């Protein structure tokens, strides 16, 4: 198998801008390299083909190039319908290997997220399970720190994180946070809390709740 | 080129599988058949591929010695046979088609998949359906308070939720769905609203489930 | 007689500046293509080079021909000429054959084959072809000698000898490469036919050029030898008219095969639309 790293990892450039995504083979293959553009669950359509070709159809903005083993992808305009990720490929050795993709995403300014504590129904507690949820809302950039500590004891290895994806008008995120634990073990503890620490954020937010 | 997928869906684990991707609008023959796979969430990779005409087939590490590729000319379709299926072969698979052209023989260039079919997911779980558990994520104690639903213990995707029979559809967001270390699926919805409009209008929550057709309409109320 | 022999000169003359144009211009554009991504054919440099070579000696024989049959230069011109002109044309031949059977199999057998591997097997098979061609050429120089610039064979057998060398250059050298190039190029017709989207992008009127020019090209030479040796033979009449004749058609269609050399960039490389879109922007 050949080892194809790609860089960078996630991309973040408003309309307009250049773009350049760069693969990196581990031995030498000839010009055998292909670009891939999947949009959000579809089948990826055939950018670039062999080192530099454009496969028919494409807009002329995507363009490649080859250097020893290094090859690159750049788009001079990125327009609003090209934000997906990009996969690199290469033919000359089978197995064939793909890249990890660069996925585009909007820009915009730093924005504050809402944090937000739920607390289990009692109707929940019949069946033995009891789950709390942090919720963040409407904040930006992706990167996003959330931490659980009951009564100062730190709880990891058991909880939930689910993101949903960029929003169609504000172009912001949505973080849940869900710790599950047992009905006697949540009845065991005294109070719950919830921290968060964001870019946008100048002092971690820490939110708590009483079990009464 | 009309390339198109069949078969997949829930199999139970050590089970086995036939794919088939019957083209259209050219000869088979004259032109290699992949099978690329993308698990969820996460990045391309590839399966094994076959020349219909004499059948050269070559198979992916993870796949070798049980994955079967075979090709038939009289109907223009390739099937992929899978057999001993992990738990991590949960995928959505795609044929590929590398085009071959012929009025280039002298000169020509390093060829690349372009046509592709649809998906078709194979969801290799050993769990059994069961209907949705909805919980109330109430408003807080204490200007804009939030609201949800919490749906655990379901299986298999997808739910669909409408708040207050659709009348809400700004500002409420559905995260996807997070499978659970015991196999049942979880996902929470949640809307933010006036904190002064509490109290007053009741907000109702719907959670419909075809595989099932279990419909819950729950009443999160502080 | 000499308006003949003068005809044929500017013949040759134009034939080797055509040569020499046509396939440094197809060398240099496979050199530089590797560079824009493509993926050129082993076999067309290697045809090239042979033709180029072959072009380069040519002017030898017309110096020698023009020159009353004498020969002015050395025994040591004679060898070396002998044997590299030899050696390319076989080569040159040799690459036509392999080159057919090459093109059916890229459609059938090496539809999924990894470009490592089928270039590694062109390699291989260039090496075995220039090696065969070498092997082959070999003898015809190994007993070359001047005194007049021509062949001494053994005495006790040479009658023997005199057919022997025919046969080869009647058996390796134009039978079976016909054979394997129209059979293959058939077979390469019908799997086309079998397809439908190859029927719009390819064209069925090139392949039968291909596999007639060929003969167009080493039909007559080869028909002509066989007389002249027959001749040697006595079984056909010693006559002034039948030996007069015998010498104005081997001159003729010799003049006429190596039209071979020049025909194959305008056959194989300048028809092609890539080849032409590349040359142009180079
Ligand atoms: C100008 C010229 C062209 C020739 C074209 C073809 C053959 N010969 C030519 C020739 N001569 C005559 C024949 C011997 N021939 C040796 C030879 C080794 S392998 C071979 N091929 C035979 C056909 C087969 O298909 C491939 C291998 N031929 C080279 C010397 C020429 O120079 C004329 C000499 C002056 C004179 O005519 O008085
Ligand atoms: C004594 C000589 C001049 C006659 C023998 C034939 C000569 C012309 C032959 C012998 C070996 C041949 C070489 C063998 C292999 C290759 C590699 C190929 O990728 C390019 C052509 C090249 C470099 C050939 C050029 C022609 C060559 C040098
Ligand atoms: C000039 C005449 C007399 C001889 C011509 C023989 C040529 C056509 C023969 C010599 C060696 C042969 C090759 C030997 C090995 C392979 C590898 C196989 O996986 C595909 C066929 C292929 C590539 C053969 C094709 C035909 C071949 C190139």
């Amino acid at each position: 198998d050949i080892q194809m790293t790609q860089s960078p990892s996630s991309l973040s450039a408003s309309v307009g801008d250049r773009v350049t995504i760069t693969c990196r083979a581990s031995q030498s293959v000839s010009s055998a390299v292909a670009w891939y553009q999947q949009k959000p669950g579809k089948a990826p359509k055939l950018l670039i083909y062999s080192a530099s070709s454009l496969y028919s159809g494409v807009p002329s903005r995507f363009s490649g190039s080859r250097s020893g083993t290094d090859f690159t992808l750049t788009i001079s305009s990125l327009q609003p319908e090209d934000f997906a990720t990009y996969y690199c490929q290469q033919s000359y050795y089978y197995p064939i290997t793909f890249g990890q993709g660069t996925k585009v995403e909007i820009k915009r300014t730093v924005a504050a997220p809402s944090v937000f504590i739920f607390p289990p129904s009692d109707s929940q507690l019949k069946s033995g399970t009891a789950s709390v949820v942090c919720l963040l809302n409407n904040f930006y950039p992706r990167e996003a720190k959330v931490q659980w500590k009951v009564d100062n004891a730190l709880q990891s290895g058991n909880s939930q994180e689910s993101v949903t994806e960029q929003d169609s008008k504000d172009s912001t995120y949505s973080l849940s946070s869900t710790l599950t634990l047992s009905k006697a073990d949540y009845e065991k503890h005294k109070v719950y809390a919830c921290e968060v620490t964001h870019q946008g954020l100048s002092s971690p937010v820490t939110k708590s709740f009483n079990r009464g | 080129v009309q390339l198109v997928e069949s078969g997949g869906g829930l199999v139970q684990p050590g089970g086995s599988l036939r794919l088939s991707c019957a083209a259209s609008g050219f000869n088979i023959s004259s032109s290699s058949i992949h099978w690329v796979r993308q698990a969820p969430g996460k990045g391309l990779e590839w399966v094994a591929s076959i020349s219909p005409s004499y059948g050269y087939t070559s198979y992916a590490d993870s796949v070798k010695g049980r994955f079967t590729i075979s090709a038939d000319t009289s109907k223009n379709t390739a099937y992929l046979q899978m057999n001993s299926l992990r738990a991590e072969d949960t995928a959505v698979y795609y044929c590929a088609r590398v085009s071959y052209w012929d009025w280039t023989w002298g000169w020509s260039k390093y060829e690349g998949m372009d046509y592709w079919g649809q998906g078709t997911l194979v969801t290799v779980s050993s769990a059994s359906t069961k209907g949705p558990s909805v919980f109330p994520l109430a408003p807080s104690s204490k200007g804009t308070a939030a609201l949800g639903c919490l749906v655990k213990d379901y299986f298999p995707e997808p739910v669909t939720v409408s708040w207050n029979s659709g009348a809400l559809t700004s500002g409420v967001h559905t995260f996807p769905a997070v499978l659970q270390s015991s196999g049942l699926y979880s996902l929470s919805s949640v809307v933010t609203v006036p904190s002064s409009s509490l109290g007053t209008q009741t907000y109702i929550c719907n959670v419909n489930h075809k595989p099932s057709n279990t419909k819950v309409d729950k009443k999160v109320e502080p | 007689k000499s308006v003949l022999l003068y005809t044929l000169s500017f013949i040759y003359i134009f034939i080797f500046v055509i040569g020499m144009i046509a396939n440094s211009v197809v060398v240099w554009v496979n050199i530089q293509a590797k560079t824009t991504g493509y993926d050129t054919h082993c076999y067309i440099l290697n045809l090239a080079i042979a033709d180029l070579w072959v072009v380069l000696t040519i002017p030898v024989w017309v110096v020698s021909l023009v020159q009353h049959n004498q020969w002015p230069m050395g025994e040591l011109t004679c060898k070396v000429t002998h044997l590299i002109f030899s050696i390319n044309l076989f080569g040159s031949i040799f690459f036509l054959t392999c080159m057919s059977v090459d093109r059916y199999l890229s459609i059938t057998y090496f539809t999924n084959t990894p470009s490592s591997r089928k270039k590694m097997v062109r390699r291989v098979v260039c090496i075995l072809v220039w090696l065969l061609a070498f092997c082959v050429s070999l003898p015809d120089t190994y007993y070359l000698k001047t005194v007049y610039c021509r062949s001494f064979y053994p005495e006790h057998s040479i009658k023997e000898w005199l057919i022997g060398m025919e046969l080869v250059s009647v058996v390796l050298g134009f039978a079976v490469p016909f054979s394997i190039i129209a059979v293959f190029y058939f077979l390469l017709a019908r799997a086309i036919s079998a397809s439908s989207d190859q029927e719009k992008h390819s064209s069925r009127k090139i392949i039968f050029s291909y596999v007639v020019v060929f003969l167009v090209c080493w039909l007559p030479y080869h028909v002509a030898v066989l007389l002249d040796i027959f001749s040697i033979l006595h079984y056909i009449p010693f006559t002034c008219r039948l030996e007069h004749a015998l010498f104005t058609a081997l001159h003729v269609t010799q003049c006429l095969s190596l039209v071979h050399c020049c025909v194959n960039p305008v056959l194989y490389s300048f028809i092609n639309r890539n080849y032409r879109y590349e040359l142009m922007k180079a």
